[PDB]
RNA sequence: AUGAGGUGGCAAGAAAUGGGCUACAUUUUCUACCCCAGAAAAUUUAGC
């Protein structure tokens, strides 16, 4: 039987803030 | 000033100096890189200054460190294959109908193409429920757009300007069809 | 987009600008750079110039 | 190097899609190169040690240019927020400079 | 000018370069090698220059800098060669070596090192003259008998170049359902491409693309053609023989047919007639092709 | 970082919806530069991020093209090709790679994505209309 | 008046040589086929 998934949707920036997440900051850099 | 590549340690966070798309900055990559034809008895050109090395599209950003890093954050945003359709053979048994559009990808200011709005429907005529009459007429109708090795019907459409209303299009223009393919005129007798 | 023919009513219904229009309305059926609007201002404009011809 | 070098020791300058076969809209991209060009080298004279990179991915628009270390840091910066500002609300599109300075001019060879 | 702390300088530094790299790549730096430094440096600087040396390259400092500065003698100034004041004390003391085997022999496909080369294991520039006489000694030495020492020694100036021999690789015998055995070869003339199956046993038929042959070449030109290989090997009428063409015009394609024929056949053959049909021509690939 | 770390990170909010996900049976993703090492580069960046994801990718190559013209002084532009074809991901996971994939396209390489997504008949075309 | 107009004319002739374009066939032309058919009728340019 095909159960067919739901669609799961999110905010445009949802992936970069995600990947945003990922990251830390750089500890021997001035300011972005 | 000192490059900061001194103050960076054996066992950093790589993933964290560069973490999206970046030119190549000298003092930030701590490689001692070279890249250039040597000169006569010469050595590759140093980092410090070489536009060579600025004129590459650097993949630093991506190690695979950073990349499974990245993978493994993105996995919430996934939904699951249905585990049912195991191959091709019941893709084609579920779901008779297959819809083609592309997507284009070029830099520039304006997102726009026009190749964008084409759309592809493909339908095997055996999934449709059609007789004999029903489909000799649906296939003298369609013409080429049938291709008798595979049994397949391909109905592409590109009138209108979006792809949602060609996609609509190509619907209709399958619906009426096999509506004009299970109708019989007065005039068919004449065969 | 593809059925323009009800622009077409105050057109005569069986002489040869049936005909002409027809060829008209299916070029236009077939635009993908135009709006809707700009196909039947097209199609005013022929309304206009074979009224007073 | 000689113009023959161009894919076998130099590189291209600048880095876009539009030369691609399929893509489109080369002679604008084109356009757009010499202008940010002569505007470079026109807002920072004397300061530029090399020819500028121009990479395009999306809408982005990076300027890599090499300057020297003549020049007051705050004027570059004065400058790199000016530049920005003015090519993004002239292009409508997220511009963004790269500068990278450099005690003296990186010679290669004597010709 | 490279001084020997600005080495040093840059050997630290490729190390701390190559322990990064390590970090960044995810691998284990013990074991981090040079051509994963090379595999890396790759991926994370991709280069599409033709130039290999162009492109982006992370190597050893002693890779890149020559330095072929060796001192020859210590803090008090004594030399430490014997032969320091001849100026080719590498040279003359091969050569003091040579004689001197020679010395106790008298009381008892591969090619002569070439002079750079010697010169490249010597590193000391040598003229011509020396170079024959040192030549002279090694061939006065491999004439007396030479023992298993003196060989392995003159094989450490004899290289393997020499000679190459064509004998045209044979394809294998495959064998059909039916039990029969077949071999398959493929040839190529201007644009057409053949590909011929040659049964070992038959009675002439050749099908072309399914056809027959006389009529898929109604030129006599391309049966003739067809005719050449198994008639220079004496079997018209013992073989069949199933190729398919495609490609190119008349003539073109009965000489790709002819070559994959020719090649196929040769495994029905002796070597002898192998050979034979290699010095006929029937077994080489025509290169001639439009401007 | 050694000590100063985020406490806590605001995760971005991914909401189940009620309608159903799109299938996706295949999804092609060819890709143009005009460099080879940057094709290979990228190729080993989305068959890695294709294996992290559980998405089935094959990939090949194909021709590449060269047009050639004239103004003598003869010049030449180069495009090479890889193709990367995905097969069985439904609509969100086609989605969240292709954003991931197309926001990490290098500078002058071109992405053209063919989705063939696949459809049930519609309810209007299952019987004959009487 | 090197500006704007009007009224008439103007529309050449002969060679020797330099060059260019067209058609120029029987090993040809038309039809069927793409090759076993039937009907019609002196310097100069390259060489490899
Ligand atoms: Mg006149």
């Amino acid at each position: 039987e095909v159960v067919i998934p739901k669609k799961k949707t999110w905010d445009k920036v949802a992936v970069l803030q995600a990947l945003a997440s990922t990251v830390n900051r750089d500890t021997t850099a001035v300011p972005y | 000033l000192p490059p900061r590549t001194e103050k960076m340690a054996v066992d950093q966070d790589w993933p964290s100096v560069y973490p999206v798309a970046a030119p190549f900055k000298p003092s930030a990559v701590p490689l001692p890189v070279r890249m250039g034809y040597p000169v006569k008895k010469g050595v590759p050109m140093a980092k410090e200054g070489n536009l060579e090395l600025l004129k590459i599209p650097n993949f630093l950003h991506l190690t695979p460190v950073a990349i499974k890093k990245h993978c493994e954050a993105l996995k919430d945003f996934c939904t699951e294959w249905p585990a049912a359709l195991d191959s091709d053979e019941k893709c084609e048994k579920h779901f008779p109908i297959e819809i083609d559009s592309t997507d284009y990808v070029s830099s520039g200011p304006s997102v726009r193409n026009p190749r964008a709005r084409v759309v592809v429907l493909r339908v095997k005529l055996s999934s449709l429920n059609l007789d004999d009459h029903a489909k000799k007429k649906l296939i003298k109708l369609v013409g080429e757009r049938y291709c008798k090795t595979t049994d397949v019907l391909t109905i592409k459409t590109d009138r209108c300007p979006l792809r949602r209303q060609n996609y609509d299009y190509a619907v209709y223009l399958l619906t009426v069809l096999y509506h004009e393919s299970w109708n019989t005129e007065e005039w068919e007798k004449s065969k | 987009h593809i059925f323009l023919e009800k622009h077409l009513e105050s057109f005569p219904k069986q002489g040869p600008i049936r005909h002409f229009m027809e060829l008209v309305t299916c070029g236009l059926s077939k635009n993908p750079y135009l709006s809707v609007k700009q196909k039947v201002e097209h199609i005013e404009w022929f309304r206009n110039y074979f009224n007073e011809k | 190097h000689a113009p023959h070098y161009i894919a076998h020791r130099k590189g291209w300058l600048s880095l876009h899609t539009g030369n691609l076969d399929g893509e489109d809209h080369a002679a604008e991209r084109t356009v757009e190169d010499v202008f940010l060009r002569k505007f470079m080298w026109g807002t920072f004279p004397g300061c530029l040690a090399d020819q500028l990179v121009l990479k395009r991915r999306g809408n982005q628009l990076e300027i890599c240019a090499v300057v020297l270390r003549q020049l007051s840091p705050h004027k570059y910066y004065f400058l790199v927020g000016y530049s920005e500002t003015l090519l993004s609300y002239f292009y409508k599109c997220p511009v963004r400079l790269h500068l990278q300075t450099v005690p003296s001019k990186v010679v290669y060879k004597y010709l | 000018t490279y001084t020997e702390d600005f080495i040093k300088k840059q050997i630290e530094e490729f190390n701390i370069g190559k322990r990064h790299l390590a970090n960044m790549m995810g691998e284990d730096p013990e074991t981090f090698t040079q051509e994963d430094i090379d595999r890396a440096i790759a991926y994370l600087f991709p280069s599409g220059l033709f130039e290999k040396r162009a492109r982006p390259v992370m190597k050893h400092p002693e890779q890149i800098f020559p330095r072929q500065r060796a001192i020859q003698w210590g803090e008090d100034g004594r030399p430490f060669h014997y032969l320091f004041y001849t100026g080719k004390q590498s040279y003359y003391s091969l050569m003091h070596d040579v004689y001197g085997m020679l010395l106790n022999l008298e009381k008892h496909g591969s090619r002569w090192l070439i002079k750079e080369e010697l010169e490249e294991m010597l590193v000391e520039k040598l003229s011509d003259l020396d170079y024959m006489q040192f030549i002279r000694l090694l061939e006065k030495l491999l004439t007396s008998q030479c023992g298993a020492a003196e060989e392995e020694f003159v094989q450490r100036f004899r290289r393997s170049v020499t000679l190459e021999s064509k004998k045209q690789l044979i394809e294998p015998v495959q064998y059909d359902e039916q039990g029969m055995a077949f071999s398959k070869s493929e040839g190529k003339r201007k644009t057409a491409k053949a590909e011929a199956i040659v049964y070992k046993h038959g009675s002439g038929r050749i099908k072309v693309n399914g056809i027959d042959y006389q009529l898929y070449f109604p030129i006599t030109q391309d049966r003739e053609q067809l005719m050449f290989p198994f008639h220079f090997v004496d079997r018209l009428g013992k073989h069949d023989v199933t190729c398919t063409v495609s490609g190119g015009g008349r003539s073109a394609q009965a000489g790709a047919i002819r070559l994959a024929m020719a090649k196929a056949l040769c495994s029905f053959v002796t070597e002898d007639e192998v050979e034979w049909m290699r010095q006929a021509g029937l077994l080489t690939t025509d290169p001639r092709v439009r401007e | 970082l050694h000590v100063d770390v985020p406490k806590d990170l605001t995760k971005p909010v991914v909401t189940i919806s009620d309608e159903p996900d799109i299938l996706y049976k295949r999804l092609s993703v060819l890709v143009k530069g005009h460099d080879k090492a940057v094709l290979d580069s990228y190729e080993y960046f989305a068959v890695l991020a294709a294996k992290e994801l559980g998405i089935s990718i094959k990939v090949h190559e194909p021709p590449r093209k060269i047009e050639r013209f004239t103004l003598r002084v003869q010049y030449e532009m180069r495009t090479l090709y890889r193709c990367l074809e995905l097969e069985h991901l439904t609509g969100s996971t086609a989605d969240v790679y292709l954003e991931y994939i197309q926001r990490n396209l290098p500078e002058g390489v071109a992405m053209e994505v063919t989705k063939t997504q696949l459809e049930q008949l519609p309810e209007h075309i299952k019987e004959p209309i009487w």
